[PDB]
């Protein structure tokens, strides 16, 4: 079965960076697209940015270009996010995603989400 | 049109793994029963099951449903090839484009020759695809898992076969011809072609080409083709009547030391004599294409429906 | 950006009663007789799962309880009978293009 594991909860200084990854299995990584989502407490869900596992080319939500950086590793089936310049507006959960782009063009595996805050 | 070496699988349940064969004619024979489509399916879309149920390789649909090399059980598929390890049927992206043309709807895989490459399209468990092809839907006719082969589309006139290589050298100029042969052409499947001032959008292109192993394949217009039977090792399939396929064991032994049964042309340069048999695998034999004043042995040759800008002027 | 506006934004239904959400976009997400639309279910705590793609297509092992409809820019998303595990917070998403937007959410409650 495909399964999305992201790394534990966070605990960041404002100015500060964090990373956070998402380790994919039950597939091959660098066949799907994996996307990454914001989800501000009681707030709706936002589009960060997806990165292609295969050449690691990435596309942005304009809000988030120069925020948020996308890389993976193939070697080790792991996607990751790196989000700079922390300020109290990045506190939120965040989720990677596979997109399963001509099956259901739906984001239909997700990771359990990462909680991470931003505070002194 | 009959199998090469064996007839099509009654499978029994989908949860079943495929094992890896080592034997020569054990591969073709997991062809014949698209054990191969089988297996890509299940590494690329979440698949569980067989395609290919009852009827086998020869049921399967062609887009060109008038398909010429098909007739030739012999003659291999881009799919045949990649369980060889002659190439790869890469997963599609977003970027790759599905022609116009094929009837999409309801298939399970589908598989077509592009410019750089080879691609190909797969429908997870309870699926299959919508009339566009760029989704899979639900189809209640499929939970079984075990799917008839017309489930299986593949698009083009396509032979593979082992190819000897060619200089870059070669290749650059094989590349200059194509380019004065359709001076109209910008793009291919995405791939610059020719260069150009302002282009149309993608459009279907049906081409002849050849897959010459370097960066893209050469597209032709003008060209010749022609057949030699060359008898090699991989030309014979060695089986036991009413046990299917010979082992790996048993067939390098046929092969080398001539002490197995055979027809004709397999005793004629091998030699022969409870044992297995080894015989003719039926097609014309090796391609040979003729482009340019030089004559080539591709990968793969055929005519195929491609995307293609074309220049406005 | 394809603009996805969700309603009501709140909701409340009896159990066995018929829950019917509406999910309203900018502009066409259709494209050659698909609708590029998905609907997500989300209990506190979790992440979205995945319901319907593609307007009407249920996601496997989703119960037949849920279904969808709708083309173009007008998407429904329905619940009969409505049953508890149900409450949670429903989203519509669009996949025809980039940027991939989502609705504001509808949070549907038991009575």
């Amino acid at each position: 079965e495909v399964q999305l594991q992201q790394s534990g909860p966070e605990l960041v200084k404002p100015g500060a960076s964090v990373k956070v990854s998402c380790k994919a299995s039950g597939y091959s990584f660098s066949d799907d697209n994996m996307y990454w989502v914001k989800q501000s407490h009681g707030k709706s869900l936002e589009w960060i940015g997806y990165i292609d596992p295969d050449n690691g080319g990435t596309s942005y939500n304009q809000k988030f270009k120069g925020k948020a950086t996308l890389t993976v590793d193939k070697s080790s089936s792991t996607a990751f996010m790196h989000l700079n310049s922390l300020t109290s507006e990045d506190s939120a959960v965040y989720y990677c995603a596979r997109e399963d782009y001509y099956g259901s063009r739906a984001m239909d595996y997700w990771g359990q989400g990462t909680s991470v805050t931003v505070s002194s | 049109t009959g199998p090469i070496i064996c007839a099509g699988p009654i499978h029994s349940n989908k949860s079943a793994d495929i094992p890896h064969l080592l034997g020569y004619s054990e591969k073709i024979c997991q062809i014949d029963r698209l054990i191969h489509v089988s297996s890509w399916l299940r590494n690329h879309s979440q698949f569980q099951g067989y395609v290919g149920q009852r009827g086998g390789r020869s049921q399967v649909s062609y887009y060109p449903a008038e398909n010429s090399y098909s007739r030739w059980s012999g003659l291999l598929s881009p799919c045949d090839a990649d369980w060889l390890g002659m190439l790869v049927v890469k997963k599609a992206k977003g970027s790759d484009m599905i022609v116009p043309g094929p009837s999409y709807k309801g298939k399970v895989f589908f598989e077509r020759p592009t410019f750089d490459g080879y691609v190909g399209w797969g429908c997870g468990s309870g699926k299959s695809r919508t009339e566009s092809g760029e989704l899979c839907s639900s189809d209640s006719r499929t939970s079984s898992g075990l799917l008839p082969s017309d489930r299986v589309l593949w698009i083009g006139d396509v032979a593979c076969q082992p190819m000897t290589p060619i200089p870059e050298e070669t290749f650059l100029e094989l590349k200059s011809f194509s380019q004065s042969e359709f001076p109209d052409i910008c793009k291919i499947d995405g791939i610059v072609f020719n260069q150009c001032e302002g282009e149309s959008l993608p459009q279907p292109f049906d081409v002849a080409w050849m897959d010459v192993g370097h960066s893209h394949k050469i597209i032709m217009r003008e060209h010749k083709t022609k057949w030699v039977q060359e008898s090699s090792s991989k030309d014979f399939v060695c089986y036991k009547e009413g046990t299917g396929p010979c082992s790996e064991s048993e067939e390098k032994t046929c092969k080398t030391s001539g002490s197995c049964r055979g027809d004709m042309q397999f005793c004629k340069v091998a030699g022969c004599e409870a044992k297995c048999r080894c015989s003719l695998v039926h097609k014309p034999g090796e391609v040979v294409v003729s482009y340019g004043g030089m004559r080539v042995r591709p990968k793969c040759y055929g005519f195929s429906r491609m995307m293609a800008t074309l220049e406005v002027s | 950006d394809i603009v996805l506006t969700q309603s009501p934004a709140s909701l409340a239904v009896s159990l066995g009663q018929r829950a019917t959400i509406s999910c309203k976009a900018s502009q066409s997400v259709d494209y050659a007789g698909d609708s590029y639309m998905n609907w997500y279910q989300q209990k506190p705590g979790q992440p979205p799962k995945l319901l319907i793609y593609a307007a009407s297509n249920l996601e496997s092992a989703i119960p037949a309880r849920f279904s969808g409809s709708g083309s173009g820019t007008d998407f429904t998303l329905n619940i009969h009978p409505v049953q508890e595990e149900d409450a949670a917070t429903y989203y519509c998403q669009q996949s025809y293009e980039d940027p991939r937007t989502f609705g504001g959410g509808t949070k549907l409650e038991i009575k």
